[PDB]
């Protein structure tokens, strides 16, 4: 079920990432390359997401 | 790359404990150490760029089979990140750690006749920077204490005033001296200045920038270890602790 | 979960050993998969473009 | 008595022994693939009146977005490719490219460094030696098509021995007038214009009658294993570009008129099996050099 | 009077008479189309991490799925294409392939099979005969570039007659030193380096002064109708590969350095227009043979 | 006097001194085991119409999936095995196999590196020296046969001596005509066709009749400790393949017709007990080389 | 200028040009696989008490259920295999088995007809010619190991030319006493016991000491592409079995001691490439014949 949902709905998320990237100017993007971080997700949230 | 990123004496000495001698050997043929060559640097000049090859480089070079070559390949690994080609070393030596080679009598290598002035000329010292020279003096001090030639270390330091000023201050047998050291020995690291992807002229400079840009990519890769975010995932052996001690010492 | 073991036992175990344990049990999902890079451009308009 | 040999077959200089491992071959294969995209993107940019496809392709090749004033040359990938090409040509080359750079560049594309996927036909005529009697004169000219002009001043018909080597597969011989040719210790056939020979059969004897000179034109076909991305037209252009830019001016090396003559000459030498493998990698690297330099021109007249 | 002729023009052996019908021409064109896909799919599969494009292309070509243990020979199409090539070269070669297999293989793709919609320019220089006076020695070397070295030992100038045939379109003559050349029953023009001639104009007379050997370089161009898919670079590679594989080994045949040399010789022989019709189909078959064998080497 | 010695016993070159530790011996045993599975999975996949058994075997051996349009060399294990073999033959051959690579490859399967748990019989006959008096000529031919031709052409009995070394266990002598052989100061026995000898007994002295030449055929057997998974048939073929592939091309080395001649010659050289230990490891590696190369020709 | 040649290289007779298609090669491979099942099942049935495993194997092989009273001969497969073996050896064989029978037999098991996925090494040393000077007697015996004995009666040293057929890969020469050997117009090296040679290099020159005979032992290795199920031990046994059973009795046909000499002799003929392919198919068929005949002694 995860694979079927992934294959059917990957086009929308690929377009969504592009639209978000197009909202950032080049100067601001270069600064964000310096920062770093790690996101912690609960196991229940990840499985429910896919 | 990993060796060149070590900043403290504790981190460098710990790395030499884990790393076997085989990483100091290259297994690649390389070319002759000292030779005047014409190289291509098209970003700056159309004419070929003259340069002289040296032992302290990021590339393999031919090295003598004797104990002198083995010591030189260890130092070149620490200061440049790449060793030399010494053919047919026994498996017993290759599995030993670098620190054991420099600071233990169990290995069959005899180093008592080592001359520090000759080695410093072969591994060109007029070409090294301050951090590279400090790393070399660490290797010389470890060899002197294992051999008992601590006086020969001091006479060598007195003949070269700038080396004496920047000589790291530690006792190769006491861990308390290592912890107290405030010296910085990081050839590669995160650059405060702006680092571009342009090439450099000299072989040493271009090779060093390759390591510098590689470390930045390695910094942002998944192989890098982030202490502030994953400290509980680390094994107890590799976790940063105040009571961490080298074997013996 | 898949093999009858606890966290304390599988501690100090390398990645290769853990992969061998899971493959023998019959579990094939023991590897990471790299993501493909999508080449994106932003049209200039008034700005130079990115 | 007299011995005549081809000019391009004499004294093949040793080739490099570095950057011949699996990781290095991947670096060469990646460079060729990314250089091909560079040429294609530049053509597409001209058609669409936008520099975006070229800027996007150059970013993958050079890992940087170019500035207006700074000249575009390819960055680290161009620097590594140019120096590795020099290392392949001769032993005396410095070979000053670190392994960290090679590994990083090889990771840009998911391609395999396979240099034995396919074959190519190299039409250079190897004439190892042509042995002639005392009163006969033999001159050998040309490499792609060798014209052997032999004149018999002696009183009677002479026998001239041809040695084409053992590497070539097929050698076709044509003469100005019909002539007689047969293998060693075999009957002479009737005079014919054309002979098809296997170079492995043995030394061949030609009969030179007294009178007008006889000119024999020679053509050979040799098959050498090459990658599936090999293109002989692009390799030859890259060989000329490298020679003109001065990448091959090393001491104690031999200069060849074509990559056809280079690869055949190294084949016709001791340990030539190992030499050809290195020369094949040099061929693909030269193919990458030609595509990259055509898309990024630096020299002006 | 002495006669000198080009070495590649003598005794053109007869060509095959089989596999020249419409169904066989379709099979050759279909073979070229599917061989082109094999090479392109090979590069696509190598570039990416999936061999799916190669499996799809090989399945169409060989009617079977590739297997790791088995050698990728090419299937029934590879066997058929090789045998048809042998049949074209000589009339003595057997016609092994049945027509039912050719029709089945020709149904894989929808192609016209017309082999005379385009043209190609061929560079072989036909020198049918060079007639020289008694004290004159004449030698002809080369096919793509013909060097005619002429020396006269007589007291006066000699007239040497050139005959380039009636098939070549244009012939360019260049000399080491300027020389005199004119058609029959025409005044001699002043000495010039370069002459452009139409071979159909007639025999050409060249004046040869005493001493100072004169060598004439000849380059010719001929137009032959070929399919639009024709590629001279790929045809030449197939000719050498087929010759090296022994596809042309058969009793009582003539061997040529290039397909350029082969097709010109057949054109100039008796019954030439119908000979070059078969040679063109052989050229397209060799172009397919070169592409298939590079993707699948054995 | 005249000295005649066997050809293959002369000047055994020094053997390699690398990859003889417990860890390296384990890798060679693993290579032999995994190569055997490759040849077995190859046959099963051919019969079963599916390539599943071969893919699993190749993945273990090469650490990557089998892919079309690839040479299918064998991965890093094939490279490690080839370079390890090269180091064994000569002490001058460079050792270019990393120790970490050996440990990683040896971890694929759990095997013991014992090389003394079995034995094999080698049929090369060590004719160390044959001393002959004047006026008579002796020639030694062969390695398995060891036919020795002797002619007297002298009034008195030749009374020559044989030496087979102290290594071979049994040596069987046969002759064209019956002959008598004794143990130095021993009474000459009745002339018979055959003889059975223990080479440790001592120099064997034989007399030669004046009349006709005598030819003696010697067959020997030697016992050398080898691992359990040691097949002499596979080692002989692997030895021939390695010489053809050029693995033994180091300068200042000696070449041998077969593996039995190689192992016997190293045994009879000074310090032979340690040399045979390296030779048997080379034999096991050569066994793996043959099985893997036949499965994956290159 | 006397000429000395090997016995088995003289007059290689033509082989059959029938049963060489993909379907025919599939039948030979299917026969070998089903013969392996037959002999293995017979061993299993002998070990156990029941005879069912033999019954099932014979049912597949002979298409009929075995009966206690009736004799077991192998059925249709035995007749077809025996007939196809006759056709391979000579072009004069009747070749009577139909193609429809061949296709039906090959459908029993799913096995590839590939004959080039592996390789085997053959030891027959080819000595095509040993050009000998006057007052120089040359004798050459043996096929697996060649013994070349040469005498020079005169005072002057003699040079002898060795030609090794340029088909073999490596040849090792061992002499009774050290001898000097070099190529044409190369300098003479010091006397050595053993030389490693490449036949492709060219004719070799050997100098003769005048005092005593010098005898050279020659061994050669040649690799030939063979199917992955090849077994030289079983092939040689089947080759002898077929010869004793009169399977090779045809007029104007030469006979060979072993299959090694058979395949090497034809590889040195003018059409060596085409003949070896058929000979390889015969070898696999011989392997199936030996396995089936040992299981069914009839």
């Amino acid at each position: 079920a995860c694979r079927d949902k992934t294959s059917a709905n990957w086009r929308g998320y690929s377009v969504l990432v592009s639209r978000y990237r197009s909202l950032i100017p080049n100067e601001l993007f270069e600064s964000l390359r310096n920062i770093s971080g790690e996101y912690n997700i609960n196991p229940q949230d990840e499985h429910s997401f896919f | 790359m990993d060796v060149l990123s070590k900043g403290s004496l504790k981190e460098l000495l710990a790395h030499l404990e884990k790393t076997p001698l085989e990483e100091a050997i290259s297994y690649r043929i390389g070319t002759v150490p000292y030779q005047n060559v014409l190289i291509s640097r098209n970003e700056y000049y159309n004419q070929l760029y003259p340069d002289t090859t040296s032992l302290i480089d990021g590339v393999s070079r031919e090295g003598q089979r004797n104990v002198n070559g083995l010591i030189m390949s260890i130092i070149s690994y620490v200061v440049s990140g790449s060793g030399h080609y010494i053919p047919n070393i026994g498996f017993m030596l290759l599995r030993r750690s670098i620190l054991d080679i420099l600071t233990k009598h169990d290995t069959g290598l005899v180093t008592n006749n080592l001359n520090y002035g000759i080695i410093a000329r072969n591994l060109t010292v007029s070409k090294m920077n301050c951090e590279q020279r400090k790393r070399m003096l660490i290797c010389f001090k470890l060899l002197a204490y294992k051999d008992g030639n601590q006086n020969d270390y001091e006479i060598y330091l007195n003949q070269n005033i700038p080396l004496k000023q920047i000589a790291p201050n530690f006792i190769p047998g006491d861990m308390r001296t290592v912890i107290h050291n405030q010296d910085q020995l990081a050839i590669v690291g995160i650059p405060a200045y702006r680092l571009t992807q342009s090439t450099e002229l000299s072989i040493r400079d271009d090779n060093a920038k390759s390591y510098k840009l590689g470390y930045v990519d390695w910094y942002n890769s998944n192989s890098f270890l982030r202490e502030r975010s994953e400290f509980n995932l680390i094994r107890l052996k590799d976790r940063d602790t105040k009571y961490g001690k080298l074997n013996g010492w | 979960f898949l093999t009858n073991t606890t966290y304390d036992i599988v501690n100090n175990d390398t990645i290769d050993v853990l992969k061998m344990k899971l493959r023998n049990q019959g579990w094939p999902f023991v590897e990471r998969y790299n993501a493909v890079e999508i080449d994106m451009s932003v049209e200039p308009l008034r700005s130079p473009g990115q | 008595a007299n011995r005549a040999t081809s000019a391009f077959l004499d004294n093949p200089h040793p080739v490099g022994v570095n950057y011949v491992d699996e990781g290095s071959r991947q670096f060469v294969a990646v460079a060729e693939l990314l250089a091909s995209k560079l040429i294609d993107s530049s053509r597409e940019s001209d058609e669409s009146n936008s520099d975006v496809p070229f800027v996007q392709a150059y970013s993958k090749f050079a890992d940087d977005n170019p500035r207006h004033l700074r000249v575009k040359t390819g960055g680290k990938m161009a620097n590594a490719l140019t120096n590795v090409i020099r290392s392949y040509y001769s032993i005396n080359a410095p070979a000053i490219v670190p392994q960290v750079e090679i590994d990083r560049l090889a990771s840009k594309a998911t391609v395999s460094g396979d240099m034995y996927n396919s074959y190519a036909i190299f039409n250079s005529v190897p004439i190892v030696e042509v042995l002639s009697p005392a009163r006969t004169t033999v001159s050998i000219v040309g490499s792609d098509r060798a014209d052997v002009t032999m004149l018999n001043t002696g009183a009677g018909a002479a026998n001239i021995t041809f040695n084409f080597g053992q590497i070539a597969e097929t050698v076709i011989l044509k003469g100005s007038v019909p002539f007689q040719l047969a293998r060693l210790n075999q009957p002479m056939p009737a005079a014919r214009f054309t002979y098809k020979l296997r170079p492995l059969d043995g030394p061949f004897i030609v009969v030179l009658p007294v009178g007008n000179p006889l000119v024999i034109s020679a053509t050979a076909a040799t098959r050498i294993q090459v990658p599936l991305a090999f293109n002989k037209a692009l390799v030859e252009s890259g060989f000329q570009t490298a020679m003109n830019d001065g990448l091959f001016d090393i001491q104690n090396v031999n200069y060849y008129s074509s990559f056809d003559e280079f690869i055949i000459s190294q084949y016709h030498a001791q340990d030539g099996i190992n030499r050809v493998s290195t020369c094949v990698i040099l061929g693909l690297a030269l193919q990458a050099y030609d595509q990259m330099r055509r898309a990024l021109p630096v020299r002006r007249v």
